[PDB]
């Protein structure tokens, strides 16, 4: 109850903060997903001016 | 009483300017009833 | 409140129709139930081994997981809904690559 | 003794809950899709139907399970009981 | 050994403050001290 | 209920006596509500969206710069501004350019109201963003 | 020495049931000054204060079994 | 003389049994997929992180976001294992005082040497709140680095004091039940009771919040 | 001779949660002036409420804790 | 007589944390109504509420501690 | 005996911290309510909480140093 | 046993200074929204908060004269 002596449980916690760093960081955000299609706009558009100077 | 108060100030004052913003953030179509009511054409003249 | 008190007693009439509706169930299992019988004794010789103790409170955090079954089948829209809700940016994205890539040839 | 118990978790999660995605495992995706929560339903009475979506019957049986484990303990230091058996 | 190298990256980053469990150890090894002496003396 | 709901620009109208239950106004010294029977006030306005809550099943998303707000002992209510326009008129893409331009010219005012004229200029387009 | 200990384990614990008659003052006195800024009275107005006046009795009414948990 | 409340006297136990493997339980309750689309129950787990996962982000805004990453690991682990203990005989590793004395103090010293490793001078300078008058500078640094101290003992003790409060009065409100074979009236009021009582102790995941928001603060104001 | 200090620690230790009785009244009779301003109750007006509520809670039974254990 | 007088002596002190019991259901009853005039909290206006619980909690912990060390 | 009134001298002698507790709750909570009507903190109103701080914790602190010179 | 009532009383009496530290809050407390709208401080807000301030005080001084006295 008033329990005792400590010499316990406090090693079996950061065994188990090697649990959760493992589970938790193959997680996806979906923010992520609306950056990708910003470069691919920006790439080809300087592909067509890549282009446009291959005209001009 | 604001920052624009006891610094020497008038509501008008304050009202240009909140209200002048909002002509800034206007897009091209609605560009000219910010034009339209533009009321800079009393001109002044005092004596002295 | 005078209202309310029959409220619950139009209830405390509502429950012993349902649960007679109920009753009528089990008389559809007069003769065809050989499931429940089989393991009704488990529960009825542990429970004369050792069961009881200060433990009226085991009912009563799984009568609350009772309740949260009800808005668990609106948690399937909500479960449900995201990922519909994710599908249809993949759908968009695809589509806007599409066209850019094509118009661009 | 180790691809015993862990072969223990991926038959008990494949089948009741809930199957996942990554082609090589499409179709097995959709394996859960119908679900095996049809097979795992007749134990309660019929009551909890929400299992969809969210399932009930794939994650109330671990926490079923982790009562009686843990009921285990406790039965040394209730005892309580006397010389015959109760009602 | 793979429960490291997922999570090898981010140790020297936060473990330079984070990985002080010795001021725990010696509030934890002080705090071991005064029950043996309580018990020693009954 | 019983209520008179009045909102007009200098040169346009949008309600003349016909009023919708709720009304929500920015205060120049906080926020208030109407409830068709509130006690009156005589009050003036900050940057800050108007949103009156139509009967009509929706609301109407206004957004004014400067007027007056001036319920009375009958409940009827005048709601008079000089720039009331909607959302769709404004673009989200200048507001935000238009912010950090005035906060880069906060610490370059030597004067002491000239600096605070602008401080009034980035209480507006901050106000304008957080409507969009 | 038995009913002399019971007693004053009793009476000492009632005065934490006026403890929360304090905050009913708050809760009731200040319906007030809400109501006169707006008059939607039968909103949920007067029934915020039904979720404030019975859950402050509800620390209340608290002690006071403890209080007769100590008397037998 | 009407309804006569009884009660029982019995010891209330916070015994220790084998707890390596308790710890470790609420970890296998939360699977990853490698899958794009997922199984429609790891999808109500990945929405309910990137929920407030965007709120100890939007406060901190620096270089100090790769702290952040960890604080929704700390955030999880005490938001399960305060929630499993409502079973009938479940054990809760965060009943016992220990080990939150392990959670505070390397997690709190964590954080005053962030800034003195960086800052090495106006962190602790914090101490300097305004324009300095003179009666009270010595009332000030004794008052200001007297409750810097508490902190940890102020993080760790408001954790354990209140969890297993939530467990006695689940057992003695219970237990009178058990110890109510006078009027049967009441025994089903003292039920009615238990049943308020166990959703207020689903307040059990509010007490994470301010944990690790608390932690943010204490991370905050220092850097 | 201990056994009335074991009732009168513990029947003083109740009286801690004479505070918490009245720290609920505030934070309702505070929401209803927050309310009748600005009816829009569905925000996180309401939220502050609850998180006021079981933080001033969480400071209100650990003092009942200290009750049992100098009886138990 | 030593293990008596403990068992009033904690009790006595258990009651210091009633003025931390009520002094967080003010604070978090003055956010409810300073996010209700100007919705601004996501500054300043809601770490001046946890920062005004950290310095008022940090006095509620603070007596059960001597309450503690009276004890053993 | 003698000792026996050195523990209950310092059991109520700490209750006198609870009043810089609940003192320090509307302090640090008029310091919400009055943020947002006029946004100019780094100027005296933060300054004038400081104080309202120190000098509010100066009489916790001070029945709190009581508790230790009534023991030793 | 003259020691025994001695102890008691001398902490009986210093809960006393505990409502003054309430009442001292509020004084630092309203002049923070007394001087939010009104920014006049200069002339007789801060000479009505040192008034407001050091009156207080004498309502909690003068039971710590009343508490020495107990002693001697």
């Amino acid at each position: 109850d008033t329990s005792t002596w400590f010499i316990t449980i406090t090693s079996m916690i950061m065994t188990l903060f090697i649990l959760f760093q493992l589970k938790i960081s193959n997680y996806s955000y979906p923010a992520s997903p609306e950056s990708i299609e910003l470069k691919t706009q920006k790439h080809s558009t300087p592909w067509e001016m890549k282009w446009t100077k291959i005209y001009l | 009483v604001a920052y624009w108060r006891q610094a020497g100030l008038s509501y008008i004052r304050y009202s240009q300017i909140c209200a002048k913003a909002v002509r800034d953030a206007l897009k091209a179509e609605f560009k000219a009833n910010a034009e339209k009511t533009s009321g800079s054409n009393v001109k002044i003249v005092k004596v002295k | 409140p005078p209202l309310p008190e029959h409220g619950g007693k139009v209830r405390l009439g509502l429950i012993p129709e349902e649960f007679f509706q109920f009753l009528y169930p089990k008389t559809g299992v007069t003769g065809p139930y050989v499931l429940g019988t089989g393991l009704i004794l488990y529960l009825l010789s542990k429970e004369i081994y050792v069961i009881t103790a200060e433990t009226f409170s085991a009912i009563s955090t799984i009568g609350v997981l009772v309740y949260i079954v009800k808005k668990y089948g609106a948690s399937i829209g909500a479960f449900a809904d995201k990922l519909n809700e994710q599908k249809i940016a993949q759908l968009e994205e695809v589509k806007q690559a599409s066209i850019k890539q094509i118009q661009d040839a | 003794a180790s691809v015993v118990p862990l072969k223990d978790r991926r038959l008990l999660e494949v089948k009741l809950g809930e199957l996942p995605s990554w082609i090589l495992m499409r179709d097995f995706t959709p394996s859960g899709i119908a679900g095996a929560f049809q097979r795992g339903y007749y134990r309660y009475y019929n009551k909890y139907v929400n299992v969809k979506k969210g399932s009930v019957a794939g994650l109330s049986m671990v926490l079923a399970a982790y009562v009686v484990f843990n009921y285990c303990r406790s039965y040394k230091e209730l005892k309580h009981e006397r010389l015959r058996k109760y009602h | 050994q793979f429960q490291f190298t997922g999570i090898k990256k981010y140790f020297n980053s936060y473990t330079l403050t984070g990985r002080m469990n010795c001021v725990l150890a010696t509030y934890g090894g002080i705090a071991l001290l005064v029950l043996y002496f309580k018990l020693r003396s009954k | 209920g019983q209520m008179s709901f009045t909102f007009a620009s200098p040169t346009q109208v949008f309600f003349n006596g016909a009023n919708v239950r709720q009304v929500d106004v920015p205060t120049q010294t906080g926020a208030f509500g109407i409830l068709a029977s509130h006690v009156p006030t005589l009050q003036v306005l900050r940057p800050g969206l108007v949103v009156v809550h139509a009967e009509d099943g929706t609301t109407s998303k206004y957004f004014v710069s400067s007027g007056s707000v001036t319920v009375n002992a009958d409940s009827s209510v005048q709601l008079l501004a000089e720039e009331a326009v909607t959302l769709d008129m404004l673009d989200p893409g200048v507001a935000k350019a238009n912010l950090e331009k005035a906060q880069s010219e906060l610490l370059g005012a030597a004067d002491e109201a000239s600096r605070a004229e602008i401080q009034i200029r980035i209480e507006a387009n901050e106000a304008l963003v957080k409507a969009l | 020495i038995d009913t002399a200990a019971k007693f004053i384990g009793a009476g000492a614990a009632t005065v934490g049931v006026a403890g929360s008659g304090a905050g009913i003052g708050t809760v009731f006195g200040s319906m007030i000054i809400g109501y006169a800024r707006n008059p939607s009275l039968k909103q949920q107005l007067f029934s915020y204060a039904i979720l404030g006046f019975a859950l402050s009795e509800a620390m209340g009414l608290f002690c006071l079994m403890v209080a007769f948990l100590i008397l037998f | 003389n009407e309804n006569l409340f009884a009660s029982f006297i019995a010891p209330t136990m916070m015994g220790l049994p084998i707890v390596t493997l308790i710890i470790m339980f609420p970890s296998l309750l939360f699977p990853t997929p490698k899958r794009l689309i997922n199984n429609r129950t790891i999808s109500i787990q990945q929405w309910l992180i990137q929920l407030t996962s965007k709120q100890m982000m939007a406060i901190h805004n620096q270089k100090g976001q790769t702290w952040s990453l960890m604080l929704m690991s700390l955030i999880m682990f005490i938001g399960s294992t305060n929630i499993l203990g409502l079973l009938p005989h479940s054990f809760t590793p965060t009943t016992q005082l220990s080990m939150n004395l392990g959670m505070a103090i390397p997690l709190w010293s964590a954080t005053v040497f962030t800034g003195f490793r960086y800052k090495t001078k106006t962190s602790l300078a914090h101490f300097l709140p305004q324009g300095t008058p003179a009666l009270l500078i010595p009332m000030l640094v004794i008052i200001e680095t007297i409750s810097l101290f508490i902190q940890p003992v102020a993080l760790a003790v408001r954790l354990t004091a209140n969890i297993t409060a939530g467990h006695l009065l689940i057992h003695l409100i219970g237990g009178a039940t058990l110890a109510l074979l006078n009027i049967n009236t009441m025994t089903a009021f003292i039920t009615f009771t238990i049943l308020i009582l166990l959703t207020i102790l689903e307040f059990a995941v509010a007490l994470i919040q301010a944990y690790v928001f608390t932690l943010l603060v204490s991370l905050y104001l220092h850097d």
